[PDB]
Order: C-alpha cells, then sequence, then structure tokens
RNA sequence: UGCUC
C-alpha cells in the first residue's frame, strides 16, 4: 500500500510537470511576442516600436538587474567598505574621527565626477558614511580614544580604522560601480523582461 | 507548421549540427570541444588577407 | 607520547573504523625536524630486501621491504600495461560459414595469448601490412566440421553425431616464415592454454583463416597484457593493546580469518595471539563487537608490500617483472639520454 | 523497453529494419521470481559487471 | 626580542560542544598572571593535550631570537639556532581580526584578537595592554610548549 | 578569395540546448578540437543549459560571418554572462562534485605533507597557467611535521601567482551556522576570506554554488572582471576532482542503515503517534472534538492527524541525524549542499 | 552467445574452463564447490562463468548445416 | 560490430541513466586488496537525491551470491534480507557492508575512505552516439522553401525555433540573428519594381 | 622531441622551470617526482596531465636558491636509474636462491 | 505511432 501511494504521488508530480512544462511555453511565447518591441534608447526613455515611451527612465533609477550587486540594491555598502579596508590597508596613516571623516566625505563628494551621478545614491552614501562615523564615536566614547591621536595604546585604533585614502577609494569605487551598472542603451530589456518573467 | 510560425519566426539553417554531450572538466567554461568528425564537415568561409 | 605518534604517522597506515588515516607518503626532508629523511642510496641498498613467499607457474608472490608506494605502483603499471607481448592483430578469413560473427571471431581470436618470446622480435613499423619474418607470426586454422560417418542410431550427444564440432585453439597451426623454423624449436610457438573454446560448428560449416601477430604493448589493446592480475598490498601487522583472554580470544579468532589469530593454553585458559598477520585480509569485523573496539589497533606496514602476480602462461613471472624493470630503467635512460643532446 | 539484447533463437535467420544484439549477454545475479517465470534468464539483456 | 606575547595557559575544557573534528580541539585556556582568556585550535594528533595540561604559549613576530624580520619564505630545511628550538608546537598563522569587547557597555577595556593558523581559529582576549603590538593583516608564529 | 576552412582552435561556436527557458541556454564558446565523438565543456556550465548528462542532445551552430562572430564572442560570451538578468545571482558556479570536493578540502581535519599539497598545487598548471609561479604558501605547523592546511591550498586558487592582483575579500554564513559564533562557530560555517586567503570557514553550496548572491566567484567577478573569475573556476574545476579521487569519496549500504536508538525512537514515536490518532479518532466519532476555526471537524481531524505523522517524521529524523556520525556520505553530501538534504536522508 | 575467452574486470583466461565447468555440473558438484576447483578465487571470474548463459546450441538448432 | 565510446548511453536497470564520460586505461583504475580493478565507476551523488537504496541492496545481494555461488532474489515486498548477505559476506572473509579497502592506481597510495564494490547488472541501451552524431553542410532544400530538411536520414539541418530566437534578441546581437535567419538559410535576390511595388 | 624544457616567463628564470614529456603516463610522472622530491634543493615538485586524450604530462620543479632545476632532474633520473637497477639485482638473487633452496 | 531529452 505504500509503494502504490508512493507511485501515486510521483505520477501525480509528473502529470503535474508534463502540464506545466506546455502552459509556460504559451506563456513564454505570448510574454515574448508582446514584450519583444520595447528598447532602451540612449536618452534613458524605454520607448516602443512606433516611437511612444513606455517609461521616461528604466525601474524608476535606471540601473541594470543584471548588475544589481544587493538584494534589489546597486551595492552593498559594508562588504565594499571591508573590502576597501581589505585590499588597501595604509599602516602609515592615521585614523579618522567623526567629524573628520564627516569633512573629507563632504569635501570629496562634492567633486564634479560626483555631480551627473543620481541623488539618490549620494543620499545612500551620506547615510552610510554617517552611520559608520556614528559607530566610530561609539566605540571611541567606550574606549575612551582621543582624536588628537595620541592615546597610549595604538591597538585601540584597530578596532574601526578609517584613513582619508580608504575613503576615497570606498567613494570612487563606489561611483565606478553605479555608473558601469546603469541600463546601457540599446538593450533589448522587454525581451529580457519576458524571458525573467516566463523561467 | 505555417509560414509565419514555420518559416519566418523558426526556420532551419546549415552549418550547424546535434550530437550527445559528455563531462570534461579539463576544458574552461568558455570553451567547448567538437569532434574532428563534426570540425570537418562546418567549415567556414575565411577571406585571403595579408 | 608525540614521538609515538609522529612514527606511527610516518611508519604505520591505521584503518579507523569509518576512514583510514595517514594514508600519505610523509617520508621528506623538510616535513620532520628530528627526522633527516634526505635521500640516501646507502641506506636504502641496505634496508631494502625482497623475499620470494610463494612460486609457481604462471604464478609469484614476493614481499619487497624498503620501497615506496610511488615504486610499487610503477613496476604494477608497467607490468600491467607497458610489458610487450605477441598477440593476434591481423586475421584474413576465408569462407567462414561459422554462425559466430567474423568481427566477434577476430575479437575472441585476439584474445588468445600466444607462448612466442616477445624478446625475440619487434615492433612492426608504421604500416606494412605484408609483415616480414622480424615481426609478425602466421597460425593457420583450417576445421571443417561434418558428420561423423560411424554413430549410434539416436546419437543425441553433438559429440557422437559430428566431429570437430568445437574449434578448439589446439587446431591451430604455426606457418613458420623465412628462417623461424629453424630459430624456434617445434612446439615452442603455438596456444598457451591449448584448451580455449573458440567456437561451436555444425556440419557443412568451416572456418578457414589466417591469423599474424605482431609485437605490442598492453597500453594500446588489453589483449597485450602478460599478467591476468598483477597487484600488491601493504603487509597487515595487527597489535593487541592490552592481553584478550578468555571466550574473547575465540571471539578474536572468529572475527579476523582463521590462520592470523591463534589461542592458546599457557595456564589453562585460552590466551589468543597474532600468528600470521599476511593471511588476514581486514574485513574489518572486529568493529561490529563493541568491547573488542579497543583492544585491538589495525595497521598497515608503509614499507613492506606483498606483490601477486598471475600471468596468463606467455612467460614466467619473474622473468615479467625483470622485463619491468627494464622497461623502466630503459624509459629513463632514453629520457636521460634525451636531456643531454638537449643540453 | 529499450534495453539491448538478445530476442530469440532464430535471431540470425530473423531479417529486421533494425535490430541490436549483445555479444557476450549474462544472466543477472540478482534476479526477480518474475524474471523465471517470464524466461528472461534465458534471453537476457545485460552483463554483470 | 620579536616576542608580542607570552604567558603560561591553564587548560579548562577540551570540546565544550563535542569531538567536532577527530585531528583538531578547541582547547579554551585561562592564565594566572593575567586574565587572558585562550579559545585556540590546536592538532591533538601530533600534539595531544589534556584537560589538566598547563602549557607557556609565545606569541612573537619573527621567529629568529636576533630579531632579524626577513621572513619572505620559510625554508623547512635549513638549520639555524631559532625560537622553535626552544618551544614543541610551533603554528604560522596571521592575526586577522581585532575586535573591542561589546559586553562591557561602558568603561570597556577588553579587547580580543582573532588569529587564523590556517583555519585554525585563535580568540585571544582580555586587557588592551597586554595585546600590544597586534596589529591587523600582520603575520606572527605561535609557540606553545607544555610544562611539568 | 574565399577560402571554406575546417573548424579550427579559436573559432567562436554557439552552443544551445534546444528546449530554451532563458537567453543562457545558448552561448558562444571557444571551439576545440578533440578526437572523440561528443560536444564536451566545463560541467560548471550545466546549471544555465540545464543539462544533466544522460542523452541530451545539444545544438552546435557556426556563424558564418566576421560580425555575427564577434557580436557572439562578446554579448554572447560565456565570461560575459556568468549571472542571469532575471535577479543577477550567478549560474555559472560549483556543481556536485565540485562543492562536495571543496567542502571535504577545506575541512578543519584535511593536513597535507610538502609533497600532497605540492601535487594538489600542480594539478592545476595546465594550459595559461604554465607561465606564471607556484607561490607554494607558507606551512601552518612545521616544527613538529610541516603540514599544508587543505584552506591554503584551496586559496591558492584564488591567487596562484605573486603578480596577480586578485586580492578576494568575503564574509558571510554557511549552512550549518549556528547563529551565535559569529566566526567562532563550533561546525566552522562562517565563510571569512582576505587578501585571497581562506581564514575561516568551509565551502559549501552558500559560497561556491549557484544559489545566490556572496559567492566566491560572483566576487571576483563583480571586483576584478570577468577573465579572473573564468580563472578560479577552471583552477577550482581541475582542482577538486583531482583531491576527491586521490582521497576517496563512496557511499555504500552501510552508511543509510538505521541505529538500535534510532529504532528504538522510531518505535516509540510511532506508538505515541497512533495511540494519539485512536484517541482523536475515537472523540470525533463518539462525543465532541475541538474543531479548529475556518474549518469542519473533518478537516480538524485530518490536520490533527497530519500534524501528528509530521511530527513523527521530523522526530525520526532528528533522531537519526542525531545519532550519524561523522564523514558519513550521504550526511556530508546533504551538509556541503552539492545534492541531497536532510528531508531526503530522514526518508531513506 | 559464447563463453568470453577473456574476463572484463581482470582478465584470466576463462573461455577454456567452461566444459570443463559444464563437466561439474554433470557431476555432483554444486555452483560455490565447482567454482572453487577450477581456481577461481576473486569473485570476477565466478561471476563470469555462473552469469553465463549458454546460447550457442539453440543458434546453432537454428543454423543451416 | 561497435565498441562502447564516449557518449554511448547505459543503464543500471534502477533508472540511473548515464553516459560514458571518461575511459581510463586499466592501470589508472583502482585496485583492491585481490587486485580487481573496477570496470564501470559511478557518481555516488546520484543516490541522496534519488534515494535508490534498492541499487544499493542489490549490488550487496550480488556480492554475496558470487561469493558463495548462488542467485539471491530481489522480489518486491520481500525477497533476500539484508542480514543474510551480511552474513554471507562476513563468512567469506569480506566486509559485511561491501565497503573495501582499496589503493589509489594513480598515486599508489590507499584511500582514505572505503570504496563500495560489487557486480551490478548493468544493460546497454540503443541510444548511441554514433547513430545521434550530425552535422549539417550547405546540403540539399526542400522544392516548396528553400530551406534545409527535418530530418538526420534527409540530411536536415538544426532548426532555430522561436525560442532561440527570442534569445538572440534579448542578447541583442541583431548581426548574428540575421546572418542566421536570413544568410545562411533562405537568402535570396528578388527584383522589385519601384513604380507599382 | 619527447622531453622538452620550458622558462616560467618570458624572462627566462632557471629557477622555475617545466618539463613537458610526450608518451608518458602517471608511472614514470609518480616515480620521478617520488625520486626528486626528497632532494632538499627542490621548493615544489609537481606532476599533471594536460588531458587523458593526449599522453603526454607535464613536471613543473621550483628550487630553493639559484639552482637551474636541470640539474636536480638529472640527479632524480640517475637516483631512479640506480633504484632500478639495485631492485634488479636484488629480485634476481632472490629467484635465483630460491630456485636453489626448492631443489 | 513509438521514442529520446
Ligand atoms: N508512423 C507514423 N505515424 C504517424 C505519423 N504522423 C502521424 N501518424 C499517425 O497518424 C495520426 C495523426 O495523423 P497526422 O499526424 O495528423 O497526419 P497528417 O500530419 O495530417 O498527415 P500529413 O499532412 O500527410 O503529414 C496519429 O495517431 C499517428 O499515429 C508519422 O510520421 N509516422
Ligand atoms: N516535454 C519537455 N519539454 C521540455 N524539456 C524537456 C521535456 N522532456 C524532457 N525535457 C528535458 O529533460 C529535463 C527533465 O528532467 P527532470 O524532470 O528535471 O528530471 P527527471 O526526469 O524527473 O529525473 P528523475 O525522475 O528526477 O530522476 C529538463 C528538460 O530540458
Ligand atoms: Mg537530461
Ligand atoms: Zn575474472
Ligand atoms: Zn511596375
Amino acid at each position: 500500500t505504500e509503494f502504490f501511494f508512493h507511485t501515486m504521488a510521483g505520477r501525480e508530480g509528473l502529470v503535474d510537470t508534463a502540464v506545466k512544462t506546455a502552459e509556460t511555453g504559451y506563456m513564454q511565447r505570448r510574454l515574448v511576442k508582446s514584450l519583444e518591441d520595447l528598447c532602451s534608447q540612449y536618452d534613458l526613455t524605454v520607448r516602443s516600436s512606433t516611437g511612444d515611451i513606455i517609461q521616461f527612465i528604466y525601474g524608476g533609477d535606471g540601473l541594470d538587474p543584471a548588475a544589481m550587486e544587493g538584494k534589489d540594491e546597486p551595492l552593498e555598502f559594508k562588504r565594499v567598505l571591508d573590502n576597501i579596508k581589505a585590499v588597501f590597508p595604509c599602516p602609515s596613516e592615521p585614523a579618522l574621527s567623526k567629524n573628520e571623516l564627516i569633512l573629507t566625505t563632504e569635501s570629496i563628494m562634492k567633486k564634479s565626477e560626483f555631480l551627473c551621478c543620481q541623488d539618490s545614491f549620494l543620499q545612500e552614501i551620506k547615510k552610510f558614511i554617517k552611520g559608520v562615523s556614528e559607530k566610530i564615536k561609539k566605540t571611541r566614547d567606550k574606549y575612551g580614544i582621543n582624536d588628537n591621536g595620541t592615546t597610549e595604546p595604538r591597538v585601540l585604533y584597530q578596532l574601526d580604522r578609517i584613513t582619508p585614502t580608504q575613503v576615497e577609494k570606498f567613494l570612487e569605487t563606489c561611483r565606478d560601480k553605479y555608473m558601469r551598472a546603469q541600463m546601457e542603451p540599446g538593450s533589448a530589456v522587454g525581451a529580457l523582461c519576458a524571458q525573467s518573467i516566463g523561467e | 507548421q505555417g509560414r509565419f510560425r514555420g518559416n519566418l519566426s523558426g526556420k532551419r539553417v546549415d552549418f550547424s549540427g546535434r550530437t550527445v554531450i559528455s563531462p570534461d572538466p579539463n576544458l574552461r567554461i568558455d570553451e567547448v570541444a567538437v569532434p574532428v568528425h563534426v570540425a570537418k564537415i562546418l567549415t567556414f568561409p575565411e577571406k585571403v588577407n595579408k | 607520547a608525540a614521538s609515538q605518534a609522529v612514527e606511527e604517522m610516518r611508519s604505520r597506515v591505521v584503518l579507523g573504523e569509518f576512514g583510514v588515516r595517514n594514508v600519505h607518503t610523509t617520508d621528506f626532508p623538510g616535513n620532520y625536524s628530528g627526522y633527516d629523511d634526505a635521500w640516501d642510496q646507502d641506506r636504502f641498498e641496505k634496508n631494502f630486501r625482497v623475499d620470494v613467499v610463494h612460486m609457481d607457474e604462471n604464478s609469484l608472490e614476493f614481499d619487497m621491504v624498503g620501497i615506496d608506494a610511488a615504486i610499487a605502483n610503477a613496476f604494477r603499471r608497467i607490468l600491467l600495461a607497458e610489458v610487450p607481448t605477441m598477440a593476434v592483430e591481423k586475421v584474413l578469413v576465408y569462407n567462414n560459414t561459422s554462425i559466430v560473427q567474423d568481427e566477434i571471431l577476430a575479437h575472441r581470436l585476439g584474445l588468445i595469448p600466444i607462448h612466442a618470446d616477445p624478446r625475440l622480435f619487434e615492433y612492426r613499423n608504421q604500416g606494412d601490412e605484408e609483415g616480414t619474418e622480424i615481426d609478425t607470426l602466421q597460425f593457420r586454422l583450417q576445421v571443417r566440421c561434418t558428420r561423423n560417418p560411424h554413430a549410434a542410431k539416436d546419437s543425441s550427444d553433438p559429440n557422437e553425431l559430428y566431429v570437430n564440432h568445437k574449434v578448439y585453439t589446439r587446431h591451430m597451426t604455426w606457418i613458420p616464415l623465412g628462417n623461424q623454423a629453424d630459430l624456434f624449436p617445434e612446439g615452442t610457438i603455438r596456444p598457451v592454454h591449448d584448451d580455449i573454446l573458440i567456437a561451436q560448428l555444425r556440419p557443412g560449416q568451416e572456418i578457414d583463416l589466417l591469423m599474424h601477430c605482431v609485437k605490442g604493448i598492453g597500453k594500446d589493446h588489453a589483449k597485450f597484457s602478460p599478467v591476468a592480475t598483477a597487484s600488491y598490498r601493504l603487509l597487515p601487522d595487527i597489535t593487541l593493546l592490552e592481553p584478550v583472554e578468555g571466550e574473547a580470544a575465540e571471539e578474536l579468532s572468529r572475527c579476523f580469518s582463521p590462520g592470523v589469530i591463534e589461542v592458546q593454553e599457557v595456564q589453562g585458559k585460552k590466551v589468543a595471539r597474532v600468528a600470521n598477520p599476511r593471511l588476514d585480509t581486514f574485513s574489518r569485523e572486529i568493529f561490529r563487537n563493541e568491547k573488542l573496539k579497543k583492544v585491538v589497533r589495525l595497521a598497515r606496514v608503509r614499507d613492506h608490500y606483498i606483490f601477486s602476480v598471475e600471468s596468463t602462461g606467455v612467460l614466467p613471472p619473474d622473468v615479467l617483472v625483470s622485463e619491468a624493470i627494464k622497461v623502466l630503467m630503459g624509459k629513463c635512460r632514453r629520457f636521460l639520454d634525451e636531456l643531454d643532446a638537449v643540453q | 523497453k529499450q534495453a539491448m539484447g538478445t530476442i530469440g533463437y532464430n535471431q540470425r535467420n530473423r531479417i529486421d529494419t533494425l535490430m541490436y544484439l549483445l555479444a557476450y549477454p549474462q544472466k543477472p545475479m540478482v534476479k526477480t521470481k518474475t524474471i523465471e517465470l517470464i524466461e528472461f534468464e534465458k534471453l537476457p539483456a545485460g552483463q554483470n559487471a | 626580542a620579536g616576542i608580542l606575547f607570552e604567558d603560561i595557559f591553564d587548560v579548562k575544557d577540551i570540546d565544550p560542544e563535542g569531538k567536532k573534528f577527530d585531528r583538531v580541539s578547541r582547547l579554551h585556556c585561562e592564565s594566572e598572571s593575567f586574565k587572558m582568556d585562550l579559545i585556540l585550535d590546536v592538532n591533538i594528533q601530533i600534539y595531544p593535550v589534556d584537560l589538566g595540561d598547563k602549557f607557556r604559549l609565545v606569541i612573537a613576530s619573527t621567529l629568529y631570537e636576533d630579531g632579524t624580520l626577513d621572513d619572505g619564505e620559510y625554508n623547512p630545511t635549513d638549520d639555524r639556532p631559532s625560537r622553535a628550538d626552544q618551544f614543541e608546537y610551533v603554528m604560522y598563522g596571521k592575526v586577522y581580526r581585532i575586535e573591542g569587547d561589546e559586553t562591557s557597555t561602558e568603561a570597556a577595556t577588553r579587547l580580543s584578537a582573532y588569529v587564523s593558523y590556517g583555519g585554525l581559529l585563535m580568540r585571544l582576549q582580555g586587557d588592551a595592554n597586554n595585546l600590544h603590538g597586534f596589529e591587523v593583516d600582520s603575520r606572527v608564529y605561535l609557540l606553545m610548549k607544555k610544562l611539568a | 578569395d574565399i577560402v571554406e576552412r575546417h573548424l579550427i582552435d579559436g573559432d567562436v561556436v554557439l552552443f544551445n540546448r534546444q528546449p530554451s527557458l532563458h537567453k543562457l541556454s545558448i552561448m558562444a564558446h571557444l571551439a576545440r578540437v578533440k578526437p572523440h565523438r561528443t560536444f564536451r565543456f566545463n560541467e560548471c556550465v550545466c546549471t544555465p543549459y540545464n543539462a544533466d548528462f544522460d542523452g541530451d542532445e545539444m545544438n552546435l551552430h557556426l556563424p558564418q560571418t566576421e560580425e555575427a562572430k564577434a557580436e557572439a564572442l562578446v554579448l554572447m560570451g560565456t565570461k560575459a554572462n556568468l549571472v542571469t538578468p532575471r535577479n543577477g545571482e550567478p549560474l555559472i558556479a560549483a556543481i556536485q562534485d565540485f562543492l562536495t570536493g571543496a567542502y571535504l578540502l577545506t575541512l578543519k581535519d584535511t593536513f597535507f605533507d610538502r609533497a600532497k599539497a605540492c601535487q594538489i598545487i600542480a594539478s592545476i598548471l595546465v594550459g595559461k597557467d604554465e607561465k606564471i609561479k607556484v607561490r607554494l604558501p607558507p606551512p601552518t605547523i612545521l616544527k613538529p611535521v610541516t603540514l599544508w592546511t587543505g584552506k591554503q591550498i584551496f586559496s591558492v586558487i584564488l591567487r596562484p601567482s605573486d603578480d596577480n592582483p586578485v586580492r578576494a575579500n568575503l564574509r558571510t554564513k554557511g549552512k550549518q551556522y549556528c547563529g551565535k559564533g559569529e566566526d567562532l562557530c563550533a561546525n566552522d560555517s562562517y565563510v571569512t576570506i582576505q587578501n585571497s586567503e581562506l581564514m575561516s570557514g568551509s565551502m559549501d553550496k552558500g559560497t561556491l554554488g549557484s544559489g545566490s548572491k556572496n559567492n566566491i566567484f560572483y566576487i571576483l567577478l563583480r571586483d576584478w572582471g570577468q577573465n579572473e573569475a573564468a580563472d578560479a573556476m577552471s583552477r577550482l574545476a581541475r582542482l577538486a576532482p583531482v583531491y576527491l579521487s586521490n582521497r576517496g569519496f563512496s557511499i555504500g549500504i552501510g552508511d543509510v542503515t538505521p541505529g538500535q536508538g534510532l529504532l528504538k525512537a522510531k518505535y516509540e514515536l510511532l506508538n505515541a503517534g497512533y495511540k494519539k490518532c485512536d484517541e482523536y479518532i475515537e472523540a470525533l466519532n463518539t462525543g465532541k472534538l475541538q474543531q479548529q476555526p475556518g474549518c469542519t471537524a473533518e478537516e480538524t481531524l485530518e490536520a490533527l492527524i497530519l500534524k501528528e505523522l509530521s511530527v513523527i517524521r521530523d522526530h525520526a529524523g532528528s533522531a537519526c541525524l542525531r545519532e550519524l556520525d561523522k564523514s558519513n556520505s550521504p550526511l556530508t553530501m546533504a551538509l556541503c549542499g552539492s545534492k541531497g538534504s536532510f528531508i531526503n536522508i530522514s526518508q531513506m | 552467445m559464447i563463453i568470453p575467452v577473456r574476463c572484463f574486470t581482470c582478465g584470466k583466461i576463462v573461455g577454456n574452463k567452461w566444459e570443463a565447468y559444464l563437466g561439474l555440473l554433470q557431476a555432483e558438484y554444486t555452483e560455490g564447490d565447482a567454482l572453487d576447483a577450477l581456481g577461481l578465487k576473486r569473485y570476477c571470474c565466478r561471476r563470469m562463468l555462473l552469469a553465463h548463459v549458454d546460447l550457442i546450441e539453440k543458434l546453432l538448432n537454428y543454423a543451416p548445416l | 560490430t561497435r565498441r562502447p565510446e564516449i557518449g554511448d548511453k547505459f543503464s543500471s536497470r534502477h533508472g540511473q541513466k548515464g553516459v560514458c564520460g571518461l575511459i581510463v586505461p586499466q592501470e589508472d583504475m583502482p585496485f583492491c586488496d585481490s587486485g580487481i580493478c573496477p570496470d564501470i565507476i559511478m557518481n555516488p551523488h546520484g543516490f541522496p537525491s534519488r534515494m535508490t537504496v534498492g541499487k544499493l541492496i542489490e549490488l550487496l545481494a550480488g556480492k554475496a551470491g558470487v561469493l558463495d555461488g548462488r542467485f539471491h532474489y530481489g522480489t518486491a515486498f520481500g525477497g533476500s534480507k539484508v542480514k543474510d548477505v551480511c552474513e554471507d559476506l562476513v563468512r567469506h572473509g569480506y566486509n559485511y557492508l561491501g565497503k573495501d579497502y582499496v589503493t589509489s592506481g594513480i598515486t599508489g597510495e590507499p584511500l582514505e575512505a572505503y570504496i563500495y564494490f560489487g557486480p551490478v547488472y548493468y544493460q546497454k541501451l540503443k541510444h548511441m552516439v554514433l547513430d545521434k552524431m550530425h552535422a549539417r553542410a550547405r546540403g540539399p532544400r526542400a522544392v516548396l522553401t528553400r530551406q534545409p530538411t527535418e530530418g538526420r536520414s534527409r540530411d536536415g539541418g538544426l532548426r532555430l525555433g522561436e525560442m532561440e530566437r527570442d534569445c538572440l534578441i534579448g542578447y541583442g546581437a541583431s548581426m548574428l540573428l540575421l546572418e542566421r535567419l536570413m544568410i545562411s538559410s533562405d537568402a535570396f535576390e528578388v527584383d522589385v519594381c519601384g513604380q507599382c511595388g | 622531441k619527447t622531453a622538452l624544457e620550458m622558462v616560467q616567463a618570458a624572462g627566462t628564470d632557471r629557477h622555475c622551470v617545466t618539463f613537458v614529456l610526450h608518451e608518458e603516463d602517471h608511472t614514470l610522472g609518480n616515480s620521478l617526482r617520488y625520486m626528486i622530491m626528497k632532494n632538499p634543493e627542490v621548493e615544489f615538485c609537481g606532476y599533471t596531465t594536460t588531458h587523458p586524450s593526449e599522453s603526454k604530462i607535464n613536471l613543473r620543479i621550483q628550487t630553493r636558491g639559484t639552482l637551474p632545476a636541470v640539474e636536480p632532474f638529472q640527479r632524480g633520473l640517475n637516483e631512479l636509474m640506480n633504484v632500478c637497477q639495485h631492485v634488479l639485482d636484488k629480485f634476481e638473487a632472490s629467484i635465483k636462491d630460491y630456485k636453489d633452496q626448492k631443489a
């Protein structure tokens, strides 16, 4: 009886998959035949074949879903900061405090190459910088680390160690990733959407 | 099997083959092994240059 | 202590209940601090030895002590593949009416070993299908099955009704070429077993064919493999952590091979001891008894390999081992000559 | 249903558009009673390796 | 001398979570001179240990006592007077994390150095004054010698 | 003049599986001629094609135009399509016999001598890797015995040579991570890599598989380009098999047999469940049974019986997992996530 | 169809021990003791001789003759 | 007369259909203490997801049978139990679980884990690579629509179905799609009048 | 044309060398690996197979100091040849004395 | 129709 019930379940699954194959095949055919006309133009506006605009900007922001590092987000600031700290450790430079970190961030972000970047990404960068600066402040207040750089135990500076070089590297890497993660004009976005919804 | 679906949207082409696959981890991910028998049939037109 | 553990790791291979440990060769310079494992020809020649324990026709068993697993495996693989022998390669068929397929018949004939000495022949050059007197041998096989003129009325058994209905390999006749008849005496060139059943015929059917055999190595095709089973195993050495006596001694005797553990009455009570760890095959049946797990310690000697070579009968196994070592030396000499020519 | 093996004792005289035969077919070692009932051991379609 | 730290520890537990690994064990040890706790992965197959064992442990920047920090490459075949001659169990690792203690919400003075000897984890936790000289991305030598 | 040359090495060739669900079902690869009669490719690319090497026939097309060749190589390049456009997750990653191999390699029990370590490192020095230095990493334990851990051997794949600018960094959780160790888990399931050196954790499907983000190959692709990730994947595919074969990994009937305590627990659980089911049946048939909200009494009994059976199932599975000893091939393959899971083990 | 000459796994000559094996079946010997007397220690040759079916005579019964 | 090669499909009487991936020499195959080398090496990763314990039971029963010269029965809802075959294995001096001590043939060193050896009844299927291998040159075309034929027996070429066109569109390779569906398949040059169309 | 040498890069560094050997297999590769690994002047020694289809192997040798990594190769070859000669002589003597004592 | 996947 147990073997018969197991065979029943197996055949049920088999027929389910058999119906699913054809059903999803038809659905994919329809979705692709309907969405094969859209394309990303050079002015960041998704337009149909007749010239009508479907979206003034793809996804509201204009980022490539294939180049999405985070969960529906362009970058994971924590991972990028850790990678920058690990790849470029500067032992000959002192650590930065909250005020110094905020000052260098505001001075670097106001450059020309950062003007063309979207405002939301800059606001997210500012929020992450403020968060890490508050964390550094809390750490230094817990361990009484002085911003002057004359504390006797230097190992205390290794808890949250940040140098302006690492800050600049992090900002440049984030900007480059955000610029290279945008929708490249000419891509058949409609067909990609149809396939990603059909599969 | 109509003309739109059978002869315009999807149609048969030449210079193509169909064969069974087998594993081979000694090749790169961007590389594929082709048998000598099929390689001698599928030809590529190269233009004589300097 | 730590020294005992290091010694057990570098000398013994322990087999656990779930997995084997200390399986990698580590006796190399730089791996051990208190040991100078640098290569020394004197120590190798001193510690190395070979002792033959059994040697009969087409069967040899010998223990090599001092050699490493690498050279042991090299010798094994050379014997398996890189030892050349003679085997049927080309088959010329003349009106084969047998039910057995021509290709299947040629394949079966290719697997039949030949007693010819391969050292007296040479490899056939590329092509040259005609073959020369130096690098080929010819075997004619002509069998015509017919009804027995004198047989019983019923004669239900095929033996009485028909004659030559089973084409054994003894019907193969070696046809000398050139001066092979003078060099090889009569009876030397012949099938090894002389009893291999090639095919079965019926009256009216006839098998007439010629077989050209040339020299070849086992790597090209398995039909040239001289050794039927050439393998080696590490010498077991069973040790008892604590003296086991009583009916547990009989349990031990029943767990391992019947010929490795022996029970003796030294003071009227049965006590078990290792008699001959050679016969043990490490069935790992002692792990079933819960109490007798922590009383034994199965291990294999790293520098003691028992080689067992059972051949197909082309030539004795000692000459096979000699030719394997000679082929390895020839490869080494060829590579040395190539290197010298490079520089 | 697509296994390769012998068809019958008259497979040599039989001439079909497509036939597959095995050189050295061997009967299974773990054979079910149904195999003995259908006499499949007499016409095996595989080898024990 | 490149000795960054040196202290005698006593083991208080061998496997608090059970016998996970056959060759490696997670020893927990406490120091006598200071309140330095050590959670160290040790290879018991080659260097066996017990519960009541007391051993001297030294974390140094270089393996040579003369102060030569030329550690570009290590040649096991080279024989020369080194610090390892005075110890029994020598490992080579890198101090890959320095984390401040989070249990004390305020007025915290305890830190912890996590070192990875080829995967073997070693957390040395205690007062920051004893961890002087420890820096991230710094390769060091651990030397353990059992005492009577 | 035009010469119809044979298909030689270096020619871009389209390779596709007839049933296509997404665009990654067809990719442009580089053709290499081989004497056999089958299409062979790296198994790490099986997930996009969804192939299983069980008799599937795949199609191979040869473009007849230089422009088409260049477009196929650039847009449909295997190195340029390591991620799907659906959610950006990497599809071209490790697969069975590569996740288990890397897992067993990076286990804390692995300790290799100089000979075995050098052999495993040379196992990948083929092709373009023949013009680079080995860079043998220093040994971990050197005084008692010079032993190279398997994690260093695995990291050598990330940074084989000195001049290689690959500096991989990752910090994530494994499948069997407890949730409190924070890089000190008793199971050592917290993956931590710094400067292309495996500092902590064991590799599994969560880090080498094609499941989701946080994959080492994904980080390499997003940090150092496509070529570095492709080279790392090739090195892994060339190293893991050699070590897995030299070590030995097999499954037998003894790896799935139940223990005495397991049988006792199963018997007790079955007795308890049958007793509770009989009690519920008696309560419903004779008397008033507590009716669950949003359903009738019969559906309430159905739900209660299903709950009791699921309790029996999960308790038997937990008992079997607790009684099973380490080094068990099914348990290892379920832990590393290569193939199977705990449910299949409990069922079988 | 017919007993193979060589064993698949090892390669020991087993074709010459077929008819003799049949003789052991004509005698009172069982399968195990017969295979043991023939000198087949490893189980590969035991499987080769035991799992083999003799179909050559059944085909010869259909041969032209 | 065809010999098994790379691409030939093989079954093991348990639905574990597989294709020959590689043919390694005999010297490369691992060997046990008795010197037996395996003919077929299968992937164990197929057991957990498929739970084919029946294959392991069949292998153990076959090993016991070939050791004691018997034919065990795998009858459904019955047959020889595991205990009987384990007793038969331990009586003949072999392991009671099939796993045996094996030495690596390549490196010559013993394996850390025991290998599960035993006789399994493998059956070869009619699906061969030689019959399925296909390659199409220019070749002939159909009269109605000048395109390659369909079947291999008819010397037909492969079909770039609608899904292949969808994938090529998603990739954006316009020139590749044009060369496939226009240049290399049904290219032609017609004459159109610019006045009447 | 059987055994060919290759430098680690275009700089022609004699410290790291690669010997590509033709018509060989794991036998001689492993034998020479074991015989040359015992040379104290060898940092890294490793043999590999390019592809099972073609019959060729690639050995790689990196020494400690300024050794050309070619002299260790000849050293290992000569040591292997000497070991082969010694084991051959020992086996011949063993077989001879066994035949003598058997009769 | 049978199949293969
Ligand atoms: N043997 C065989 N039977 C077929 C074939 N095509 C169809 N049939 C059988 O005929 C029935 C369906 O007929 P169709 O396939 O519709 O025939 P059709 O396509 O209208 O015929 P044509 O237009 O001449 O191709 C099925 O029940 C099949 O068993 C074929 O190619 N071979
Ligand atoms: N009708 C079909 N349409 C599309 N693809 C198919 C069809 N039939 C088979 N395939 C191909 O075969 C694959 C189906 O295998 P899958 O269902 O995943 O395993 P399976 O056949 O259930 O094997 P198990 O029974 O799990 O051992 C996926 C698909 O590419
Ligand atoms: Mg499939
Ligand atoms: Zn055999
Ligand atoms: Zn007109």
